[PDB]
């Protein structure tokens, strides 16, 4: 579904923003727990970016399929006349 | 008049072939040889003296060759004060079992919209008493309102709140058009209007006229019943000078019914399968709802949004025909907050400081802004938690939750406009940041909020 | 071009039989017979083919009739003779049908002998208007705690059971049917509910298993089963819900109360779409015809509660809808969601989480609401409802809420307790008194001490105890419909004693 | 009811109506009679006044069928052809009747056993060798058969003959031999 | 005479199949019997498809259709200024007939390549966000795209009102004649808009073409081209024009309906094949003519209504690929207090920097760079970026129906970008802004005068600006 994928994408995007901001502030305060926080938030941000890439692929696939399905509906409806 | 014959009957579409006297489009034809009156509305001329028609009731039992008589005019309904308190269907027959509607005037349901020079600019706000509506997107006299929402968000109950408050606090011969809605809810509304004194079966001082074409009707009936309601309200405005109310519930069915006819009318489908002629037909309908120099028709329209989309062709097309839209959201309805009005999706054209004033306008903008920032901060609280954030940020989250609670309104409440803006200012400035969040839930003004806070604190 | 412009008609027409009450098949294929002649036939009139097969005149066209065939078209050839019968469809109704399994036309298919009813009723009758009805007031007891508590159904309501495949919709309907045994076994006639189960496009083995389940629960002697299975012609699966609705409208019109379950309406919409596409009607969204909303709406609007001046009977509908991958934004789910008075939405995620009946309370709704509840269930269900709403609103942050306020922790704990409270096993529908007893023991605070994994054991033990030792309290709560202050104190006494003696 | 299908089968509304007419006439043996009838009908219609009277889509079907029934009672036409024109007025396929006429002609054109031969040459054909080629083309047939030979000329084919017997086709022209020799020297 | 006169053969939901008219031209205006006019869009072998400029209840099978001999044309000229007309040029304001002396076709070809010159002179909108971050030049096509109720018509009306200071001055080549085409709008909304423009004395130079929601689909399809020809008049006669289409989505919907009922093969979302063509050949007529052709111009501000901010829909895709930029308006920024709700990270102006005035160029370069870095970062250096960005975005807000002169905008943005508002905290800037304006308006007419006359901030004017702003910041609450 297109709207579900869009909602989940926006979710993971704001999560990636938050985790990269936390990586920034942790690398700032680290200048043994701040180091762990910085590396963990780096891991979280890159993992969120991977999930965003995969969900973006699936979103493009789904929106192409949606365009196809609606065009085939319109075409088969026009051909019955 | 002109006599034709039925040649084809496909579902709810009937083709009639006239020897002489071809009837223009939108004319009404009567089918002869039936116990109940079956009206067919002309839609297309197909050549060879054949017209295509949409039936106003079920088409079972029709025979190829059955005689059909031409009315010579569109569907003409009885209009006048004798329609007040009665229930009529799409073709103007009474369906309340009280006898005929003895009026002096008949009006065709297909008429042209008012001109350009007949337009009025006067915009006088109508206060309804509800904090969320009258605060964020308040209603204006003479303008179309619109109440969007999915299935189960509270559109019917909202229109019933409005019926109670407004239609009783008004003196302008309201009209209720039930466009393809549940017969159970229609019977409920009729009976609770009767026992509320708005409808008087004896010594008729009634002030609401009801029009009902319900769900089990064919698509043509549910497409023209809103036009019937419009025609009644147009009489009460034009030839009566009154300021009319028009509660159309639910308008999407109207649009929906349009779709269901176009399929069989031999027309290529548009997006979402809607008809090619959606926008302009809904426009010819919605442009008759307006304030002219003769009178006003302020219309409260409940609009069904399929799957809570709001980008579907029907709601997206309706949005432009409205003056103060208040969208009922499902995500807010699952929170238990009622009414489910979406504060960041309800827009009013009279929410400008030239009409409501700088104080009300500032409260509205501040509430909407703090709710938007609350949703934004919900990101960081969903990742980390509020106990890891700034000072004024969690203070803002607390104030925003308090505002979300105070937007609710149940015993029923009546919160005047100045009292409403006062309460919301007192919450916004933070004057009551010590009172708990659930003291503002399901209360009236700030007084009942602080009182419920006192009580809840006294026990727990 | 031209259906009737075949060379045979043309040559014997230019050259020189009753073509008013009789026609000849021009073309037969895929169950759609085009018939030349039948000039007097009515729309939706039932006609008779030469082979004994029946048909329904669905497309009245200028030069031919598109007839949908009620069977296998191998017995219909071009040139066959088609006669009129002059009548629309009609099915036998009455008390003689209870306990019988019939097909979509009212013919017995259980081999117990022919139906012995005296009255017949049309299947395409109209619904009662605005005036003959009255508000839905009387409770229709399902025996399912989640339904009877949070999604209450009243007599005259139309409650949709919607969900993906294999989530528990048929089980909910069957528990509802089985529950009415306690009312139909009594003598009070205005609490008896006669059930009708319309099986649309299922296996015959599934309907056989269902009839066995109803017989082993002694719930067939007041049930009718209308069976239009998967091998039956699309017209029969199209027509089965209306036959069932007429069988229930007999009970409605005569002062009795009927319940009807369409299982399910997705397959009825599929059969209608097949008939419409083969009749060359212009397809719409997902190839569905333009008047499929009209189909389901005209069907479901016949479930009504009549006022005392019209007998006082009622008909309750429980349509079933199967969604594909949880997508309720489809065509038929959207239509039937907009038509009905609420939906009992079943989840798959919730089903495999041990929450079964897998009712999603956040998405379920009932427009009648507490107006269809007894006073006791109302008293407990209001607080239960608000409690669960708060819990679900704050449960987006569970599994970590122990690092926060006591308020959030207590909301989450009470919510997990209450969700463990609503679980229920199959084929065991509880009487309303026992449901109220459990919800009382749950919501007034008598579960904050038990860790969530033992709430089911407590539920079972507590019901055993209160059915063994407290029959008088349950009987007075049954007679009163409400928890009296004396009965309130007795309930508190019992639950305190039990939680004291509980392990 | 059983139908008699002609040896050639024509398609379209034209073919369907002409097939109906042929299978009606074959049950009563009035084939050349109704041929004469439709010849007269076509020459009746081809005059401009009545043609515009029946080609007008504004004249209502009863009026135009009235004029048609009047004019067919004028010429004492057989009930078969009157019924056929009545059906063309009923189904509204009337303006196309000319094709039907032509169709029926071609149908009976294979009832008497004629085959159409078309001979194209680069030069306007002589008389002697033209009759010679007529005799040669007659030898490719069965008995009871007739040649409808119509020789038109194409001066672009650079020589030889292009003969078309039915749809059988022999290309003895010289331009094709030139093209073939060029293709041979090229591949 | 079935060659200049046809007879209606079929009629259905706006489409007339007319038999006859053997000599009619494609897209020619024909006249039905009841008075309604139509356009011959389909020329088929047996009939003509005519789209009716009216209703179907008035025409029925058998009616007569006469031929005009000319393609669809509209009265153009000076006489239309102040007048509200419909899609055909007929006056609907009740003020009498149009005294138009010139008619002009509606489907003309856009000017070629040689007649043009680069877009160099600014079209002043009077809006700070636009004039600073998304500048528009005279000859440009700037899209105004956004969801419902986001402030698009308000941007258009603020532009139309702002042109008043130039239309009352002296220099003829700085005046601008505005045109507002209303497609699918409410008639009430158009009446109230005409009132808004009349109150601000902005009708004497404005033409309003109105194809409201109650008008036939052919009229809504035609109104943009009628307005465009009315503007092309001023463009070709050495004057400068501005034209707003509000909005093009509804014209595309009307055309989709027309073509679907003419049985033309539908495409994506049932739009015809040439629905791109429909808009491109409309938005290509907005051009800037070189001085060898008069030196005129025609600026287009088309409006587009997206659904849930989807700019990859079919019609938004087309019009984004056609125009020279766009101004995105967002609801999420609408409610955060950002008004006008212009999303600046997405708003583009390809030919904008060449249009800005030198002073606004100076201040807006720095403003855009600072907002860019702030949006990119949105300790002891990064929250400096945050603070500057917050103060600037608080400086961008503006009220409705009150457009500012260019020198006032330069003064405000200059106070903002030099760091003078680094002292005041966010919720103060707006206050200062208003007060500051009064100051620079009342006692300091010479500085604004020289900035308007010279077009730039000379170092004398720069020093005067900085001393003014520090003197006002010192004695400000
Ligand atoms: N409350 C329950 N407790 C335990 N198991 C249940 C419950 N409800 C249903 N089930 C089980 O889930 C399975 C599927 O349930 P069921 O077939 O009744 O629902 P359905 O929606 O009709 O499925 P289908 O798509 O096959 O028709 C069954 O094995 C059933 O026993
Ligand atoms: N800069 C602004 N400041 C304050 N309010 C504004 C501003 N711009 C617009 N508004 C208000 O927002 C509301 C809607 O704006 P507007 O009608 O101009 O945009 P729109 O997209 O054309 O709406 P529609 O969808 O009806 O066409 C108006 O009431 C207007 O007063
Ligand atoms: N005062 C109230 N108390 C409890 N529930 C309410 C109240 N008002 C409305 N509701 C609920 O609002 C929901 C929406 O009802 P309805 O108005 O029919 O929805 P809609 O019109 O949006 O489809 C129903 O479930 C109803 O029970
Ligand atoms: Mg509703
Ligand atoms: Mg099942
Ligand atoms: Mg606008």
């Amino acid at each position: 579904t297109l709207k579900d994928i869009t909602r989940r994408l926006k979710s993971i995007k704001n999560i990636q923003k938050i985790t990269k901001s936390m990586k920034m502030v942790a690398a700032a305060k680290y200048a043994s727990e701040q180091s762990a926080r910085m590396t963990a938030m780096d891991n979280a941000s890159k993992n969120a970016s991977e999930m965003i890439d995969k969900l973006t692929l699936t979103f493009n696939r789904t929106r192409q399929a949606v365009i196809t399905k609606e065009l085939i509906e319109i075409i088969s409806g026009a051909a019955a006349l | 008049a002109a006599t034709g014959r039925i040649v084809a009957v496909i579902g709810a579409v009937v083709d009639v072939q006239f020897d002489e006297g071809l009837p223009p489009i939108l004319n009404a034809l009567e089918v002869q040889g039936r116990e109940t009156r079956l009206v067919l509305e002309v839609a297309q001329h197909l050549g060879e003296s054949t017209v295509r028609t949409i039936a106003m009731d079920g088409t079972e039992g029709l025979v190829r060759g059955q005689k059909v008589l031409d009315s010579g005019a569109p569907i003409k309904i009885p209009v006048g004060p004798e329609t007040l308190g009665r229930i009529m269907n799409v073709i103007g027959e009474p369906i309340d079992e009280r006898g005929p509607i003895k009026t002096k005037q008949f009006a065709p349901i297909h008429a042209e919209a008012p001109e350009f020079m007949e337009m009025s600019v006067e915009q006088e706000i109508l206060v309804t008493g509800i904090k969320v509506v009258d605060l964020l997107a308040p209603y204006a006299k003479g303008g179309k309102i619109g109440l969007f929402g999915g299935a189960g968000v509270g559109k019917t109950v909202l229109i019933m709140e409005l019926i109670n408050n407004v239609a009783k606090a008004h003196g302008g011969y309201s009209v209720f058009a039930g466009v393809g809605e549940r017969t159970r809810e229609g019977n409920d509304l009729y009976h609770e209007m009767i026992e509320s004194g708005v409808i008087n079966l004896k010594d008729a001082t009634s002030k609401v006229a009801l029009v009902y074409g319900q769900m089990n009707e064919p698509p043509g009936a549910r497409a023209r019943v809103a036009l019937t309601g419009l025609t009644v309200a147009e009489y009460f405005r034009d030839q009566e000078g009154q300021d009319v109310l028009l509660f159309i519930d639910n308008i999407f069915r109207f649009t929906q019914a349009g779709s269901e006819v176009s399929a069989l009318l031999g027309r290529i489908p548009s997006a979402v399968g809607y008809q090619p002629t959606l926008a302009t037909d809904m426009g010819t309908m919605q442009e008759r709802i307006t304030t002219t120099k003769k009178g006003s028709i302020t219309s409260v329209q409940a609009i069904y949004v399929p799957a809570d989309d709001l980008t579907d062709p029907a709601p997206a097309t309706t949005f432009a025909h409205l003056d103060a839209t208040t969208v009922l959201s499902r995500a807010i309805a699952e929170l238990g907050i009622y009414p489910a009005v979406d504060p960041l999706d309800s827009t009013s054209r009279i929410m400008d400081p030239n009409i409501v004033g700088s104080e009300h306008y500032d409260v509205a903008r501040g509430v909407q802004k703090i709710l938007q920032d609350y949703k934004s901060l919900q990101d960081i609280i969903a990742i980390l938690g509020m106990d890891e954030l700034s000072e004024e940020d969690k203070l803002t989250v607390s104030r925003a939750r308090k505002i979300q609670r105070f937007l609710s309104q149940p015993m029923g409440k009546l919160v005047p406009l100045k009292e409403t803006i006062k309460g919301f200012q007192q919450i916004l400035a933070g004057e009551y940041d010590h009172l708990p969040e659930q003291a503002f839930y399901m209360v009236g003004p700030i007084e009942e909020a602080v009182a419920k806070a006192d009580k809840l604190a006294e026990e727990h | 071009t031209g259906t009737a412009e075949m060379s045979s008609i043309l040559e014997e027409r230019i050259l020189g039989v009753d073509l008013e009450e009789t026609g000849r098949v021009l073309s037969i294929g895929d169950g759609i017979a085009r018939v030349h002649g039948l000039r007097n036939v009515q729309a939706e009139e039932m006609v008779e083919f030469s082979s004994g097969l029946k048909g329904m005149s669905l497309n009245l066209e200028p030069d031919n009739v598109g007839v949908v065939v009620f069977g296998n078209d191998k017995l219909i050839k071009e040139g066959d003779i088609v006669k009129r019968t002059g009548a629309i469809v009609d099915v036998p109704v009455g008390e003689e049908l209870l306990g019988r399994v019939v097909d979509a036309l009212g013919n017995a298919i259980d081999g117990k002998g022919p139906i012995g009813s005296k009255t017949r009723r049309r299947v395409g009758l109209k619904a009662p208007g605005i005036i003959p009805r009255i508000s839905v007031r009387e409770p229709m007891q399902t025996g399912i705690k989640a339904v009877d508590s949070l999604v209450p159904i009243g007599r005259g309501q139309r409650e949709l059971i919607i969900g993906d495949r294999q989530t528990g919709k048929t089980s909910i309907a069957i528990d509802t049917i089985i529950n009415q045994k306690r009312f139909n076994d009594g003598s009070d006639e205005k609490k008896k509910l006669y059930c009708i189960y319309v099986a649309i496009g299922q296996k015959r083995s599934t309907v056989a298993q269902l009839v066995k389940r109803l017989t082993d629960a002694d719930a067939m002697k007041y049930t009718i089963v209308v069976s239009a299975t998967a091998s039956d012609a699309a017209p029969l699966q199209y027509l089965a819900p209306y036959s069932g609705c007429s069988m229930g409208e007999y009970f409605r019109d005569n002062g009795k109360h009927a319940l009807i379950i369409y299982d399910d309406l997705s397959k009825q919409a599929v059969a209608y779409r097949q008939m419409s596409l083969l009749l060359r009607r212009p397809p719409g969204r997902e190839a569905y015809p333009g008047d499929v909303f009209y189909l389901h709406s005209r069907l479901l609007e016949r479930a009504a509660k009549m006022n005392d001046a019209f007998g006082g009977g009622s008909l309750t509908a429980l349509p079933v809808i199967e969604t594909q991958a949880g997508d309720v934004s489809a065509y038929i789910p959207t239509n039937v969601i907009s038509i009905t008075d609420g939906q009992i939405f079943l989840e798959t995620e919730l089903f495999y989480k041990g929450i079964r009946p897998a009712i999603n309370v956040g998405l379920s709704v009932s427009r009648v609401g507490s107006a269809a509840q007894t006073r006791a269930m109302k008293q407990v269900a209001g607080t239960m409802k608000l409690e669960l709403a708060q819990y679900r609103e704050v449960a987006a942050f569970a599994q970590f809420g122990s690092d926060l306020d006591a308020a959030t922790q207590q909301l989450l704990s009470r919510g997990v307790r209450l969700t463990e409270l609503l679980k229920q096993g199959q084929y065991s529908p509880m009487a309303i008194e026992e449901q109220v007893a459990v919800i009382y023991a749950g919501v007034r605070g008598y579960l904050d001490k038990l860790e969530p994994s033992k709430i089911t054991k407590f539920e079972n033990a507590f019901l055993s105890h209160v059915v063994s030792q407290h029959q008088a309290l349950l009987g007075t709560i049954r007679a009163d419909g409400k928890i009296s202050e004396q009965s309130d104190a007795k309930l508190k006494e019992i639950v305190t004693n039990f939680l004291a003696g509980f392990e | 009811a059983k139908l008699v299908r002609p040896p050639v089968q024509v398609y379209g509304i034209e073919g369907r109506y002409a097939t109906a007419l042929y299978s009606a006439a074959s049950k009563q043996n009035k084939l050349e009679q109704v041929e004469k009838e439709l010849l007269r009908v076509a020459q009746i219609l081809k005059e401009p006044k009545v043609a515009a009277s029946v080609l007008n889509p504004y004249v209502k079907r009863s009026i135009k069928v009235k004029s048609l029934n009047d004019i067919t009672a004028k010429e004492r036409f057989s009930p078969l052809t009157t019924n056929l024109i009545n059906l063309l007025a009923e189904n509204g396929r009337l303006s196309n009747t000319q094709g039907v006429v032509s169709a029926f002609s071609t149908m009976m054109s294979v009832h008497r056993g004629e085959v159409p031969c078309t001979v194209t040459s680069a030069s306007p054909l002589e008389e002697a060798t033209l009759s010679e080629l007529k005799t040669v083309l007659k030898s490719f047939l069965s008995q009871g058969q007739v040649l409808k030979l119509e020789a038109k000329t194409d001066p672009s084919i650079l020589g030889g003959m292009i003969v078309r017997i039915g749809e059988k086709y022999v290309d003895m022209s010289v331009k094709t031999k030139i093209q073939k020799l060029g293709r041979a020297m090229r591949e």
